[PDB]
């Protein structure tokens, strides 16, 4: 009854039965015993765990050095993750394992076959996460391993290597944090000089991978946990991001290796935008001083990447997500879409992406039209009354004739997620109007009423949850001062 | 808690209408919840 | 800009019995030929079928939206049907036979329940914008608020609010938007227009006029209440703060306000349907029919009214006459639109390529 | 440059720029490169190139599909073929030519795959049955025999794929479709009844096969009720609801404790989960027409939650999460006429199961204890209060106020509690806003304490809560700053 | 149930200087020892540090919340400090020196800008309940509405200007109350000319001009804007009802009822007011050396805690985790606050995902998926 094992394990876990060494010694029934071992580690009482944790850890270590097929190694690593996570809480077990068991686990994990790189890193991340102090002995070997695999072509391998390498300054802290970050920003300032040699064969395809790895490592470093206050060099990171997003297609030469560099251009801009997202996510609302640069960066990036799905459909979505994040973290102090050439350019770009335009597709450009609406609705709802009346009036002449036309071919509104966002933008316009431009309540209530008689369970649910909110702007409770 | 209005008075500027969600001519907004 | 039509019928019907013209053109979009639509007895069902109770007879004709001819379905009633309505979602059809309400069903065709609690003829029915409370006002001065939940699930059903304040028969009402948060506006011959509440069931306003009011309609934002009259005047009550529409010469039976609260459509007894612009109380159009107006309401043009080859998705069932699973429906409608976007037919392909390479 | 091919193809796709493809399809060492080039071309090609090369590309794919190559090549070939046959249904000439010449042979080629690469065969068969359902109608017997034997496969992916490909049989073929759909539904219901009778003799390796067959057939029924069909159908609601009420009738207090009793007691939650999934599919398909059968649906929840009740996660969390999800779906599809928590004996035996799941209660465990039920329950309660709000009695509203208001202001300024996740707090604030928006018109909501509670959320540490709380002060600024009287 | 405290300070300070006593029990929670406080000069920073100005002298003390003794850090200013206010989030500390509006930053410790438009002293300083606008008013009968976005990212050669200039009073301002919200809030400025005006911070318009009999010296509002408790220069605590709304823009108190809307029991000015959370007990200081709680629903006194000397600052808070716990070592030390005009943010990472840990069912499903994949 081997194949039926996972169902039995799941059904035993569901009832909460357990939570209230024999079959592992043979190559034939390693899985048969590993399943029960997974159950016992997952759902054991505190007494049984405090008794058998060391024995189970020794058994798990023994599975890792017996030349078992990769699936068994992955299962052992999955068990080890839970084992270490649960043992990191009990103090006596924590000290015992940190003193006389962890170095053996690290040595066994490092010494694995080159066919099982994934499981080794998966276990070493768990070892470095819950048991940080005791792994300082093998920091050099860990750095070499996480640095030799940081440019692997397989996306899963690269992601795992970057995740494992980002916590290197944690083992042993504040001095080791800034010291590492000033080296990543120095290496990235060098690869960009060997990748953009027009404004600032196979070697380029490796330099791009190296740059991607070293940028993902920095992005993970900026937006992860830490046990000590750090001093973030915001100005240097912003300078690097602005340098990366400076070279456009109009400066890359077209004589020689030019086509190869131009083909690689969008990936590097996407990496810079990911770094900007990490910076905004980490610093928080303290970036209002650089808000001018941040709000100027987005229209320029959108302008340098603008031209059947339209080309460059990944950069613009990333920029709109960046705008949504920026408005989300700041709030009413974002200062978006309110005055200035940059604000007007952002509004123009947003209004040319939500308006709807044989082998083809039905929902062409259905990802850009959703991100633009999800950004515009948040921007209007948060910093609403501080926007000039002209913008609100321009948006009133577009959304209202559009929500009553999508409910009566190659259009982005044939989806459901591209219509729920429109119905949310309508509510955002109603809720936060400019003081001198009253919103069109009469023409929006009818659209919401038409929405709840639809067929999609998403549109027909949001248009019914929005009528309750709209019933508070029409049936008041205190006099209008 | 209801409002009675003659049309001719409302046609001119004598009388005005003030109706609220949970009560007529009175806000009915005081709550009895107390943190204690 | 969205297209707006104005359904307008009559009571003599020389050639047609329904003339759906355009609001800002005057041109006749569709004309249906048949009998004579009775008062308060027209209601489009599901946006594809057009029912109309006959004047004084016991049956309800049914016209397709794109065919100028009566259908053979001739829904029958055991008495002199008075007024008709159809739920906004297009699932139930309600009649007004004598002093009783007949509840039907569209997906199957059965007759679920026969409610009987008024004491004189039923005069008007209406659903509360989302088919959750159908409210019927009789000729015995009663306005009752039924609930679509407790009426369907029964063994005898009872109303949720017996509003008895009028001293004369009820003539018209207009339920607002929302569910248990709307605001009904009844009116009777006792020269009063009252604005009730559905959540609690208490009076809120008792504006008293000087003539027997025969029609009430509020705009969607509940900023005005254009109560009709029996001398021709179409009053206007300001619910947020030269208020009299003048130019009619008989009872004002049918009233309805456009979408953006800026155009009125009055249906009187003097064979006339006007079009007032409600910011300066002036007339725009004076289309004249060939008999007293029975029904006239401004309606947003559906998709079926714009395509010359549209056909109904499902046929109309054989509507039963006596009292009582098996639902008939078209599947795959709850997911209409939910498709993998462009960045999802590519991410899956890229994941497949990466997995194959490794 | 073979390892770099996926990256180059993705980058070429990004720019939208769009002999060598067919040159590398005639070897073993270079098959992957040619498949990648074909995957790029057949997806991002202009109309003329596709209309000129569809037949050649399909013939090349059919040639690839019968070379005994490793299963990765078959996976890539089927992935390309799905797009090839999806894009060939929008061109009438190509559609007719393929449907009349190549599809009958392509079906046999797909059927002739080795047992090792069975998943690719199922994926390709779904591809040829979804977009081209009329030509694939002369081999319905073989298709049914293939899909029926794999409806009980233990692999979850294989089982799901076989169930997806087995519920499309009624659509296959040439009034006939409705009859086939009804007949298949009735046969599945009869088989489910027989299996249910087999598994519930009261009230060791044959039970584990009967359970697999029951689960497979129930999932096939669930996918049959909630899929796309051409002709109208006559869904029998009473029979399905009778079967569901029968499945949810046997509890843990009726199973015998002798013989194989423990085995029949261990399999109970899986059967109840299957019945609940079938009920959810029924509610999803029928829509708001189930109001007449509203009492059964309103009573089945406090009855299922009564047979599955108890730093430690509570037992039977999946069932008590599924029931709350079904309640949320019911309210969301019905609206103000859902009739939940509105009086009765079955409407107050459920609110107890809700207030006992959203309340918070040297050693092991985890910080987020019972963090699954405490989110589904909050979502269901918030939806119910938002929709069916002005119809609920004042006592329920007062109890909810007294239980919620001193809980949102204690979680902020004050170990191992369900409210240590960024979900159980956002849902709690959603419940607070729902209570404010739709109060019973005899107990005014506490608008003075809820504003302070929100004011402590927009300055929190998270981003989900610190965004929702700051987005609720724009809605709450309309209950205190009106524009009309 | 939550816990409500009542921070009180006296202008004599014989033994203590900031006594924190429980609301409904009257028992002490925390005391502090140091120099005398200053009117409108107390502000809790990030719920960890109790900054306070100094009466007459020009510097600002700093007490750690769980410490009875003064810290060795003193914010220094080039002139007599008048009022102080810390932003609600805790990122910015903003103080007023003579006519200047010196603005700091808690993270780095720099002095970003020195704004200067008032023509005389600044005697009130408040932050809108989302730290997006801060309203300043002074003894020049001017109330200005700045904006935290425009006054931070302004060029060094741009001399930032106020968003709104509210000049309707004819005598020095005395108190303000900016409600919840942001660009939708409402201010309740009050002057010495016997008026209490309620403005709008979105468009910048008057809404109400209640005219009392005696000079108003303190205004507070219910969190939902239902009552406007305006203090007096004689002892009475007048109460305006904003939800009755007779229906005009320039009211007068005597026509707006009397003897049933006036708290009485004080014998001198009341330069302190604050309403509790639920809105049922009001705490008011005075100049007759008494801090007493009222019963707003019934206009009755509850207790009459008597301090020593005039009462400068008095407010009702919602007791954070700091005061309830016994040690609570602060997360970050207070930096070196500069006194000269000017990257390097000092912060703790891993706080934007606090609690975003996988649920039990998620981990169980992942484990089952791993088992199933291994089986195949």
């Amino acid at each position: 009854s081997a194949p039926h094992l996972p169902g039995l394990m799941c059904l035993l876990r569901l009832h909460g039965s357990v939570g209230g060494n024999a079959r592992l010694s043979s190559i034939k029934t390693r899985f048969e015993g590993l399943c029960l071992l997974s159950l016992l580690v997952g759902e054991s009482p505190t007494e049984l765990f405090q008794q058998h944790c060391v024995s189970w850890l020794r058994s798990i270590q023994q599975v890792l050095q017996t030349q078992d097929p990769p699936a068994t190694m992955e299962l052992a690593v999955a068990v080890l993750r839970d084992l270490l996570r649960y043992a990191a809480q009990l103090p006596a077990l924590f000290r015992d394992i940190s003193m006389n068991h962890l170095p053996g686990l690290l040595t066994s994990l490092l010494g694995l076959r080159p066919e099982c790189e994934q499981s080794a890193l998966e276990g070493m991340k768990a070892c470095m996460t819950y048991f940080p102090r005791a792994c300082g002995s093998l920091k050099g070997k860990l750095a070499s391993f996480f640095l030799s695999r940081v440019d692997a072509l397989s996306p899963q391998l690269q992601q795992l290597a970057c995740e494992c390498y980002s916590r290197l300054p944690s083992l042993g802290h504040t001095e080791s944090w800034e010291q590492e970050l000033h080296s990543l920003l120095a290496s990235l300032h060098t690869l960009l000089g060997a990748l953009y040699e027009g404004a600032e064969a196979h070697v380029l395809l490796q330099l791009r991978q190296r740059f991607s790895g070293l940028a993902r490592c920095l992005g993970l470093m900026l937006s992860s946990e830490f046990g000590a206050p750090v001093s973030v060099p915001v100005q240097e990171i912003l300078d690097f991001i602005c340098r990366t997003l400076s070279v456009s297609s109009k400066n890359i030469s077209l004589h020689g290796d030019g086509p190869l560099r131009l083909l690689l251009l969008p990936s590097i801009h996407l990496e810079a935008l990911d770094l900007l997202s990490a910076l905004i996510l980490a610093c928080g609302s303290r970036l209002l001083r650089f808000g001018i640069l941040i709000g100027r960066l987005l229209p320029q990036v959108l302008n340098s990447w603008s031209i059947q799905e339209r080309p460059y459909s990944t950069v613009r979505t990333k920029v709109y997500a960046i705008l949504e994040l920026w408005v989300q973290v700041c709030g009413a102090s974002a200062g978006m879409l309110q005055g200035g050439a940059s604000g007007e350019a952002l509004l123009t770009h947003l209004l040319s992406d939500i308006s709807p335009p044989r082998k083809g597709d039905s929902n062409a450009n259905s990802d850009v039209c959703a991100a633009a609406l999800r950004g515009l609705s948040r921007t209007i709802l948060m910093c609403g009354p501080l926007i000039k009346e002209e913008t609100h009036r321009r948006l009133h002449d577009l959304v209202l004739p559009l929500v009553m036309g999508v409910q009566q071919g190659s259009s982005p509104y044939t989806s459901s997620r591209c219509r729920r966002e429109l119905y949310c933008l309508l509510l955002a316009l109603l809720l936060a109007p400019s003081p001198r431009c009253p919103p069109p309540l009469a023409c929006a209530l009818q659209a919401f009423s038409l929405g709840q008689r639809e067929d999609s369970l998403e549109v027909s649910s949001f248009c019914s949850e929005a009528l309750v909110t709209c019933a508070a702007l029409t049936h008041p409770r205190v006099p209008p001062l | 808690n209801s409002i009675f209005i003659n049309w001719k008075e409302h046609a001119n500027d004598q009388q005005h209408i003030q109706v609220y969600e949970n009560g007529g001519s009175q806000p009915n907004v005081s709550s009895q919840f107390r943190l204690r | 800009a969205p297209m707006e039509v104005a359904v307008c019928t009559d009571s003599a019907a020389p050639m047609w019995s329904c003339i759906v013209w355009e609001l800002h053109s005057g041109a006749n979009l569709l004309t249906y030929r048949g009998g004579q639509a009775g008062p308060r007895g027209l209601a489009l069902l599901n946006g594809e079928y057009l029912l109309a109770a006959q004047l004084g007879k016991n049956y309800i004709s049914a016209w397709e939206l794109q065919r100028k001819d009566q259908l053979q379905q001739k829904i029958m009633c055991p008495g002199p049907v008075t007024c008709l309505t159809a739920s906004p979602n297009g699932l139930y059809v309600l009649a007004g036979v004598a002093e009783s309400i007949h509840l039907w069903e569209v997906s199957t065709g059965n007759l679920l329940v026969i409610l009987s609690r008024h004491y004189q003829d039923v005069s008007c029915l209406q659903f509360t914008g989302d088919s959750s409370h159908f409210i019927s006002g009789g000729k015995d001065c009663l306005v009752l608020v039924w609930s679509l939940c407790s009426v369907l699930q029964a063994d005898i059903p009872a109303p949720r609010h017996v509003w008895s304040h009028h001293a004369l028969p009820i003539t018209d009402l207009h339920c607002g938007f929302g569910g248990p948060l709307a605001r009904v506006a009844t009116s009777s011959l006792d020269q009063t227009v009252k604005l009730w509440e559905v959540s609690s069931g208490e009076l809120l306003l008792s504006v008293l006029f000087d003539v027997s009011i025969m029609a009430v309609t509020m705009d969607l934002a509940e900023h005005h209440m254009f109560c009709g009259g029996s001398e021709g005047s179409i009053f206007q009550v300001d619910l947020f703060t030269g208020k009299v529409f003048k130019g009619h010469r008989n009872q004002v039976t049918c009233l309805s306000v456009s979408t953006d609260g800026s155009v009125l459509l009055s249906g009187s007894h003097d064979e006339t349907v006007r079009l007032w612009d409600v910011q300066s109380k002036q007339c725009i159009r004076t289309v004249a029919l060939k008999g007293p107006v029975t029904n006239a309401a401004i309606l947003l043009a559906p998709v079926s009214m714009l395509s010359s080859d549209f056909r109904p998705s499902l046929p109309l069932p054989h509507f039963n006459k006596h009292l009582l699973g098996g639902l008939t429906l078209r599947l795959g409608l709850h997911q209409q639109g939910s498709e993998p976007s462009y960045l999802d037919r590519t991410e899956q392909l890229q994941a497949v390529l990466c997995s194959t390479m490794e």
